[PDB]
C-alpha cells in the first residue's frame, strides 16, 4: 500500500516467503535491502570451546 | 579431474560474476556453489610438489563463507571475495602445474600429483558441478567409455617429414623418377618428378602414389586439395639418400593427370575423389592415398617440345604436384592444432621449471616425436595433461 | 528448429550439470526445464529414417519426472537422469540425421522430416528455451526479418577455379599476354604475364584486371594482400584453352605496379586500396576488382637487360602477381569455412547412409558446384541442414 | 565499459531466452536483471554523437517492467519484451559506434563518448553483472593492473615489410650476398642468397641472420618452422635500394644449414631450437633471431657442379630459406588476428561514417602503421575500441 502495489496474492504452501516475493518486486532500494537482509538473516553455526 | 575442473570453474564464475553493484540474484547459485567449495576444502592440507624447479608449496584452507546479506554487491564484498578467490586460484594453478609436469607409463590417465589424488577422494565430490568444457566433457565421456570427440582446426596430425623416394636413379642423378613430399602438421605437399618426362613410359604415363598413414582416425574432415605443389616447383640442390653427394632438380610443372585421392579406413575405401579440387569431405579415415600421373602432353608447341627431348640430357624435369590441407577434423584422441594452446601451455610449464625427461614424452615435449610414436600410454598422459592445461587456462 | 534445438540444449545441459555430488541449487532451473521437456514429449510417437540406408526407428516417450529432493546429487539421481537423457539424445540424433538428409525446392527452409514437422506443432512450444548458439540465433533473427550474421574464419566463398585468359596469343603460344588465376576457398592468386615484357606496350606498361564476383555479400572482412603470387611463378607447361596443344610459361617475377584493390557493392566502390599490402578491411562488398600493371624497369642491370630482348623469341616472361586471402568475414548467408564442420557433418551423414542425389544439392554435396549455383532455394536448404548439424554436434 | 557490456549481455540473454512457451523459471533471474536495467535507465536522456557522418540520436527510456506472473511465456510477453529489447539494442549499438570512432591521447582507456561517460556514473553501476567474455575479463584485469591474457589464432604481430639487405654488392648487381624477407601478419619468410655459392667464403659457409623485434611480448606461442621460403625461390627482377636500377635473382635452393631459432625476451634467450622443423613452442619472447648457413655442398654431381662455377659469371644463385608461422599465441595486449573481427568492425564503422583522422590512430586504421608505432596511448585506445567492438558484436 505504501508503494501503490496491488495486494500480494500469496498462496499457502509457496516455496518463497512473502518477503522474498516482495524483495523481488520492490523497486525502492532501502526497503528491498532490508527485505533481503531479513530473507537471509541466519544463525551462524560455530564450534566455540 | 572433475573436481579440479569444478574448482577452476567456480573460481572463474566468481571472478566474472562477483562484481560491484550486481544483484544478489545474479550470483545466488554461484555463492552457494562457492560456499560449498569453501566448506569442502576447509581443514584440508595440500602440498604441490617439488618436481624439477617447481617450488614445494603448502596449502591450508580456513576461509569464511561468502555473505548472503546484500541486495547488490558492494565494493567491500568484492574485495573479500577477491582475497579468497586469489588464494584459491593460486592453489588451483599450482595443482594444475604439478599435474602437468608428471607422467606415468602404467596408468597415465590416472592423477599423478598428490593433490589431484587427494581431490579424487569422495569427500570432495560435493564440489563437482557443471562440466561444460569440451575437454572435461570428453574426459567424462571417456571415463564412461562413450564416443569422445575433439574438434580441431588444422590438426597437427602429420609428423614433420621432408623426404623423397627415387624409383629410378643413377650415380650421376640426371635420369631420376620418383616423388618428394613434405608432411607437416595438417598439410601434405607431394610431387612426382620424371626427368625423361615419361618418354619411354608404357603409355607415356608415369604413375606416382603417396601413402600417408595417420596415427589416429580422423572424422568429419574438411580438406582442401589443390593441383600444384608450390614447395617442389623451384630449382633445388638435394642431398643424396646416403648424403654422399648432391643432385640437381629443375622442375617444370605439368598438370597432374588422373588425380585420385582415397581416404581409407582399415585398408577399405571410405572416400574417393577423382579429378576433384577445392574443398572435399573425408567422413572417417586413417590413411590417405594420393595417386597422380605425369602424362606426356600428346601435343606440344615448339617451346614445350623443346623442353622435353627424346633422350638424355634432360634439363627441364617434368614434375606434377598435389597439395592437401586438413582445415578441420574430429578425432577421438587429443591433438595439437593451430587454435588450441594446450600443447604450448604444457611445454611452457615443463620448460619454465626444467622438468627432467620422463618415461612417456619425448625429451622436449617435441610434437614430431610424440605424434610419430603416439602410443596408448602417450595418448593417456597427453589427454590428462591437456585437460589439466585447459583447466589451468580457465584461470591463468 | 527452435524446439529441436531446445531439446538438444536441454540434453546437453543435463549431461554437463546433472553430475554426482553437485548442489541441487546448481540444477534446479535445469531440472524444471528437463521435467517440462518430459511432460511435453510424453504420450507422443515419432518415426525417423526410411530414406536411403537410414533405418526406420520408432520413438515412444513415457518417462517420469525428477521429483527427488536432495541437497547434493547422488548416484541414483544421476543414473535415472542418464537413462532418460540417453534415450532423448538418441532420438534427437536420429531426428537431426533425418532432417540433414532431406531437401525440397519449395519451402526448403521449412521442416522436411516428419518428426521435425510434428515438433513444430504448438503443443511442443513449451519445450522451447534458451536459444544462444550462433546458428539458432541467426535462425530466429531471420524468422523475425532481422539482419543476421554468420562469422567465418576463412570463408569458402570462392568456388574452385584455376583458369587463365590470353589477351594476346597465337598458335605458337610464344608471344602471350594475359592473366592466370586460382580462386579457391578464401584465397585468390592472380598473375598477369607478358612475354614481351611490355617492350611495345604504350608507355611500356601492361595493365591487367581481374574481377571476382562473390555469390554473397561479405562484410567486416579482414583481407591479407601480398604482392606476389607464388602459384604462378615457376615454369609450367599449361594446356591450350581448347586442349588441343600445350604452351610453356617461364616466369620471372616483377613487383606489380599501380596495384589497386577495389571492393565493390552493386558496382559502386566501397573500399579502395592503392599500393597497400598486408592487412586491409573491406567493410561491405560483393565484388573484388584487382588492377595491377607490369611496368618495364626503366633502368636495368646487364643480367636484367639480357632477359628482355626487343623482339621474339622471348624466353623469360615478365609476370606480376597478387595474392588475396580473406582471413575472416561476416556473411548473412551460411557458408563453409576453415574452422567449422557443419558442411562436413552433412556430407558425412549423406554419404554414410547412401542418400540419393536430390533436386536441390549437387551430388555428394560438392562445395564448388553448390557455391557456384548458390540459389535462394539452395541457400534455404543449406541453412536448414547446417542449423540441424550444429544442433546435432551439441550431442554427437 | 562494464555497464555497457552488462547492458549488451542482458540484451543478448533476453533475445536468446525470452522465447515463446518457455518456463518462466528459465528466465526469472534474467527477468530480474532486465527489470533492474529498465528501472536504472528509465528517466535518463542520452545523446549519441554527431562526429563524422554518424547522426546525432536522442534516447529516452520510459519502459514498463517485464511481467513475472506467467508460468510459461506467451506471445504477448515475447512481443512486449521484443519491443523493449529492440529499442535497447539499437541504443547500445549506437553507444558502441559512438565510442568506437573516438580517441584520446591522455586518457585513451577512459570513456570518450557522452553516453558512455554518463553510464560510468554511480547510478548505473547496479546494472553491472556477469563479465565473462574474454575482452571484458581482460578489461577488468587491466583496470586492476593484473596480468592480462588475449589468445590469438595467427596474431597480426609483424608489420608488413617486404625488404632485402645486401652485404656484398656491386653496381652491376651480379655477385650479391644478402638476405630477403617478408614479414607478413604471422609469417616470417626469410632467405639468404649467395651468388658465388660461398666459393670464397671461409670454410665454404655463408652465415645469414635475421632479427625480428616484436612490438609486444608473446607467450605460449605455437610456431611452425619450415626449412624453405617458397616466396624467394623463383626468379625475380628487383629494384635497387635507391630504385635507380633493377637487378636479377635466379635462385637455386639448398638445404639451410645450422638452422638456429632463438626466441628472446629483453635480449635474454628464452627458447633455442637447432635443426628443428615442424611445431615448436616459444613460451615467452619479444624477439626472434633466425640464424642459418648456406654450406657449399662438398660433393656435387655434374649438374650441381655445373650450376656453381669457381668464378663469375654466376647464373644460379644459391639460396637458403626459412619459414616461420605463428599459429597461436598469447599477448597481454589486444592484437588483430585471423579469427576475430574487432579491427575490421572498428575500421568499418570509421569508414562508413567518414570519421576524420584523429590524434591517436593512423589514417584509415591501417594495421601496419598502427602496429609499427604501437605506443602505450595507442594500446589504451585500441583496447578500449576493441572491447567496445566486442560488446557491439554481441548484438550486431
Ligand atoms: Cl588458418
Ligand atoms: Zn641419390
Ligand atoms: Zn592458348
Ligand atoms: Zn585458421
Ligand atoms: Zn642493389
Amino acid at each position: 500500500p505504501a508503494f501503490g502495489m496491488q495486494r500480494m496474492h500469496y498462496r499457502n504452501g509457496d516455496p518463497q516467503t512473502p518477503f522474498q516475493i516482495a524483495e523481488q518486486q520492490i523497486q525502492n532500494f532501502q526497503v528491498a535491502n532490508w527485505l533481503h537482509f531479513v530473507n537471509n538473516n541466519q544463525f551462524r553455526q560455530v564450534v566455540i570451546d | 579431474m572433475d573436481v579440479l575442473y569444478s574448482l577452476s570453474k567456480t573460481l572463474k564464475d566468481a571472478r566474472d560474476k562477483i562484481v560491484e553493484g550486481t544483484l544478489y540474484s545474479n550470483v545466488s547459485d554461484l555463492i552457494q556453489q562457492f560456499n560449498q567449495m569453501i566448506i569442502t576444502m576447509n581443514g584440508n592440507e595440500f602440498q604441490t610438489g617439488g618436481i624439477g624447479n617447481l617450488p614445494i608449496r603448502n596449502w591450508n584452507f580456513d576461509f569464511g563463507l561468502l555473505g548472503t546479506t546484500l541486495l547488490n554487491l558492494d565494493a567491500n564484498y568484492v574485495e573479500t571475495a577477491r582475497n579468497t578467490i586469489d588464494y584459491f586460484v593460486d592453489f588451483v594453478d599450482n595443482v594444475c602445474m604439478d599435474e602437468m609436469v608428471r607422467e606415468s607409463q602404467r596408468n597415465g590417465i590416472a592423477p599423478q600429483s598428490d593433490s589431484l589424488r587427494k581431490l579424487s577422494g569422495i569427500k570432495f565430490k560435493r564440489i563437482n558441478f557443471d562440466n561444460s568444457s569440451e575437454y572435461i566433457e570428453n574426459w567424462n565421456l571417456q571415463n564412461r567409455r562413450q564416443r569422445t570427440g575433439f574438434t580441431f582446426h588444422k590438426p597437427n596430425i602429420f609428423p614433420y617429414s621432408a623426404s623423397f623416394t627415387l624409383n629410378r636413379s643413377q650415380p650421376a642423378h640426371d635420369n631420376l623418377m620418383g616423388t618428394m613430399w613434405l608432411n607437416a602438421g595438417s598439410e601434405i605437399q607431394v610431387a612426382g618428378f620424371d626427368y625423361s618426362c615419361a618418354i619411354n613410359a608404357p603409355a607415356n604415363i608415369q604413375q606416382f602414389e603417396h601413402i600417408v598413414q595417420l596415427r589416429r582416425v580422423l572424422t568429419t574432415a574438411t580438406i582442401t586439395l589443390l593441383p600444384d605443389a608450390e614447395r617442389f616447383s623451384f630449382p633445388r640442390v638435394i642431398n643424396s639418400a646416403d648424403g654422399a653427394t648432391t643432385w640437381y632438380f629443375n622442375p617444370v610443372i605439368l598438370r597432374p593427370n588422373n588425380v585420385e585421392v582415397e581416404f581409407l579406413l582399415n585398408g577399405q575405401i571410405i572416400n574417393t575423389y577423382q579429378a576433384r579440387f577445392g574443398t572435399i569431405i573425408a567422413r572417417n579415415f586413417d590413411t590417405i592415398r594420393l595417386s597422380f600421373q605425369l602424362m606426356r602432353p600428346p601435343n606440344m608447341t615448339p617451346a614445350v617440345a623443346a623442353l622435353f627431348p627424346n633422350a638424355q640430357p634432360f634439363e627441364h624435369h617434368a614434375t606434377v604436384g598435389l597439395t592437401l590441407r586438413i582445415e578441420s577434423a574430429v578425432c577421438e584422441s587429443v591433438l595439437a592444432d593451430a587454435s588450441k594452446t594446450m600443447l604450448a601451455n604444457v611445454t611452457s610449464v615443463r620448460q619454465e621449471y626444467a622438468i627432467p625427461v620422463g618415461p612417456v614424452f619425448p625429451p622436449g615435449m617435441n610434437w614430431t616425436d610424440l605424434i610419430t610414436n603416439y602410443s596408448p600410454s602417450r595418448e593417456d598422459n597427453l589427454q590428462r595433461v591437456f585437460t589439466v592445461a585447459s583447466i589451468r587456462s580457465m584461470l591463468v
